RNA sequence: AGCUUGACUGUGGUGUAUCGGACCACAGUGGCCUUGACGGGUAACGGAGAAUCAGGGUUCGAUUCCGGAGAGGGAGCCUGAGAGACGGCUACCACUACCAAGGUGGGCAGCAGGCACGCAAAUUGCCCCAUGCAAAGACAGUCUGUGAGGCAGCGACGAACAGUAGCAACCCCGUCGGCCUUGCCGAUGGGGCUUGGAAUGGACGCUAUCCAAAGACAGCCGUGAGUAUCAACCGGAGGGCAAGUCUGGUGCCAGCAGCUGCGGUAAUUCCAGCUCCGAGGGCGUAUACUAACAUUGCUGCUGUUAAAACACUUGUAGUCUGCCUAC
RNA sequence: AUCCACUGCAGCGAAGGCGUUCUGCAAGUGCACGUCCGUCGAUCAAGAAUGAGAGUUCGGGGAGCAAAGAUGAUCAGACACCG
RNA sequence: AACGAGAAAUCCACAGCCUGUGGGUUCAGGGGGGAGUACUGUCGCAAGGCUGAAACUUAAAGGAAUUGACGGAAUGGCACCA
RNA sequence: GAAAUUGGACGAUGUCCAGCCACUAGAGGAAGCAAAAGUCGUAACAAGGUUGCUGUAGGUGAACCUGCAGCAGGAUCAUU
RNA sequence: GCGCGGAUAGCUCAGUCGGUAGAGCAGGGGAUUGAAAAUCCCCGUGUCCUUGGUUCGAUUCCGAGUCCGCGCACCA
RNA sequence: CACCAUGUUCAA
């Protein structure tokens, strides 16, 4: 910190960021159609000892 | 301004939106009985909480009081005709049993998917919102309707439809011509 | 204690009316000074003009600077200093510029970090804030 | 904390449609008040009702039905059964329109519409078809009127019901059950990819139907969907609180964050990408009020030290007050 | 001016408060009782009477102590503790 | 010194008989500040008493108790890094 | 039977006066609050280095100091 | 109304009278820090009003001369 | 019982 924050650096990050574009987007489902999607993806793909796993589980990374 | 027709709202939002308990039962019956959101689900649980306290409130009462006479008649013929309970289970006391299950099979798209008209319960809702299916000789269209015992031995394709005896739909009809 | 007996409906609600003046809330709803006094004469949004830019220094443990504008209301012509929402955002916001502001989710006390500043902006030039923010729409000319 | 001087009562009149200090003439000195008079305030039109509500209660009610008041502010009237009328008149005030300058006018808090004011609210539509009302008047020959009222347009206020896909074959996956030492085979079953036979609604069409006339709905044995491009979103992912110790950038900066907190070069919280969670044709935000709240406590709070027993007796209003009276 | 020791898990007073001895004046509680009255009571906004010390007012008094002030130390300062 | 009560300290002829909540009555409180402030009223010679807000500000203030640390606190041991 | 005449009432409206309320400008004075790293002290928390605090009075750069009386919420539940 | 003072990096300012240049503030870079704050180093930066003769250069010599402050003063 | 004042911000 030689300089601390000033009204000449609004927008600092948002200017920053390097602007990785979204992907292709295949449709979403939705209503019943997503409905049964997370019926499945939850209730009968089960491994039944550690009970429902957490959705969003994601791989290891330098945290660990 | 002067227009007196009513409306009223079917369901009621749940305190504790984020319960893991309702949360994941709601998702199990949902995912059961083929259901597009939470509010399909929420209007049974409040007919069913207005039947419940109905019987509650009539229970605290005696038998021969004319409103146990008129209000709990009303609610076994009501549960009775709607096939929430049998002959046998045709007291307030198992009208208190009542449980949204009891309702959601009275569901219209459950019978057509149990009468064998529909391969799964999805497959039915899309051919009652196709409108494929009579109830009796009325054409209905909302998977939603709460078939009555008598009106559930009439459940049967639309002659207008092409499954049974109809004229072929837009993919067979350019098909064949 | 309070009276019991059977002829105390009085002294029990004269009681109760007087005393319902320590709650703070229901002071406050009745007490007719809050719809003088705030600069929202009890209401949720108002529109104002943009006087000045305002850097605030966050009160500890942190160490930011708020970026804030104060805006003068055309209503009352009272002078407030509400808050600009989001990352940027204060690049579309210059002098002149008409901005509705509302108050922060307190009804009238400030949130986090910001010292005194309760209000925030949700539009400017008659476009949302954060359709600015979110690319949505562009400013007027 | 005192209020009232036609103020309160009486007698005789007046006036009125009628009783009455309603007004008058003469007499008297009354009338209300800590059970809050008089005054002040309006997040005051009142009620039916609305939202919650175990119970007790809390808050709101401009708004459709009933009552009141008003028609720019006042006031005075005529006509009439009925008006102190305002789509009646008269005058003054405040604004204002036309003018040939002598004169004439105005009244949307009716319906559309415009300017202002604002956070904030629609078409200068069609019609009397329905509901009613009025009149010298059933209908037709021979068009009663009706911005009441109806129907349309605009209308994510707010409600209700549906859709945004379904079934099966190919290829990679899991649980069960066999053969078998584990491994392999079959069976429902689930994800992503290709391929099939279908299905259907939106959208357009009809002078069929609907309609006072149209438009839309309903109907269609009229066409016709594959990236079914006819392509869902709004908020989130440390905790409360469902959901990532993921990858890049940032480096107490930008920013987030209702609260706690996050950010100081390895950010589960910022900016994004991917993934996931929640409600879903909706979701977020702000404001107000309700519940939570037994944090206004009648039910039902607390007062030694958390907020709170008057320094202490007395004492009026107020509140509360021992036992007893027929087989 | 003040009444040491006695002087205390002592007493009294509504509280504030009250301590040498003799004495004037009116009073209170408690106790005792086959005394009298016969509900006349409890608590109390308003109201009223007492209310340490400080403070003020008018007239005296002034020993001791002592705000202010003076003043010597201490201290970096010290119109503070201490004298 | 029991039961009971209490957040506990503690209370104990009460601070008990309280969610198994109601003998009667008066006063006061509603997070912390701003503030016992301003204005006004009233009493006083005055000092001031009584009465008494709001704008605004803030997520803690606070109470009892615990474990450690500290003490120019006490007691008792000790060390030629005293 | 019109204009005109006289005159009682109702009473708009103008002007003055009084009271009250609401909003508002103001030189200057004085407070309150808020904002990482400005100055002077160390008043409090331990016996906080003069135990602390209450009421009042006086003094003082500021915290504060001192007097009188009280309190322990004290650092004493305790000595013919 | 007559008469007196100085403008020096982006700002406050001491300048060898008649040899031509400097500090803090101001930004960056480094050292320090877990990150800062204070601190220490390194790097920025100036026709000194407009001008005339110009001693050798006029910033320092004089006079006109923006801008901004101030004292002197008439009597009976 | 001479005198013995002080310790920048967040973080732990």
């Amino acid at each position: 910190g030689k300089v601390h924050g000033s009204l000449a650096r609004a927008g600092k990050v948002k200017g920053q960021t390097p602007k990785v574009p979204k992907q292709e987007k295949k449709k979403e489902a939705v209503g019943r159609a997503k409905k049964r999607l997370l019926y499945n993806k939850r209730f009968i793909s089960a491994p039944v000892g550690g009970k429902r796993a957490q959705p969003n589980k994601q791989p290891a990374g330098k945290l660990g | 301004v002067r227009k007196y027709r009513n409306f009223s709202k079917v369901y009621s939002t749940p305190r504790r939106p984020f319960d893991k308990e309702r949360l994941d039962k709601e998702l199990k019956l949902c995912g059961e009985y083929g259901l597009r959101c939470k509010k399909e689900v929420w209007r049974v649980g409040a007919v069913l909480t207005k039947m419940r306290s109905a019987a509650r409130q009539l229970l605290t009462l005696e038998e021969g009081h004319l409103r146990r006479q008129i209000e709990g008649a009303a609610l076994l013929r009501r549960c009775q005709k709607y096939g929430l309970l049998d002959e046998s289970k045709l007291k307030l006391d198992y009208v208190l049993s009542l449980t949204v299950p009891d309702f959601l099979e009275r569901r219209l798209q459950t019978i057509v998917f149990k009468l064998g008209l529909a391969k799964s319960i999805h497959h039915a809702r899309v051919l009652i919102a196709q409108r494929h299916i009579r109830v009796g000789k009325q054409i209905c269209t909302s998977p939603s309707f709460l078939v009555r015992m008598d009106s559930e031995k009439h459940i049967d394709f639309a002659p207008q439809s092409p499954l049974g005896g109809g004229p072929p739909g837009r993919v067979k009809r350019k098909k064949l011509a | 204690g309070k009276p019991h007996g059977i002829r105390t409906a009085r002294k029990l609600r004269s009681h109760r009316r007087e005393q319902r003046w320590a709650d703070k809330d229901y002071n406050k709803r009745n007490l007719g000074t809050t719809l003088k006094c705030s600069p929202f004469g009890g209401t949720s949004h108002v529109k104002g003009i943009v006087l000045e830019k305002v850097g605030v220094e966050a009160k500890q443990p942190n160490s930011a600077i708020r970026k804030c504008v104060r805006v003068q209301l055309i209503k009352n012509g009272k002078k407030i200093c509400a808050f600009v929402p989001k990352d940027g955002c204060l690049n579309f916001i210059e002098e002149n510029d008409e901005v509705l502001v509302s108050g922060f989710g307190r009804s009238g006390h400030a949130v986090g970090d910001l010292p005194g500043i309760r209000f925030k902006v949700v539009k400017v030039s008659g476009v949302g804030l954060m359709a600015l923010f979110r690319e949505k729409k562009e400013k007027p000319r």
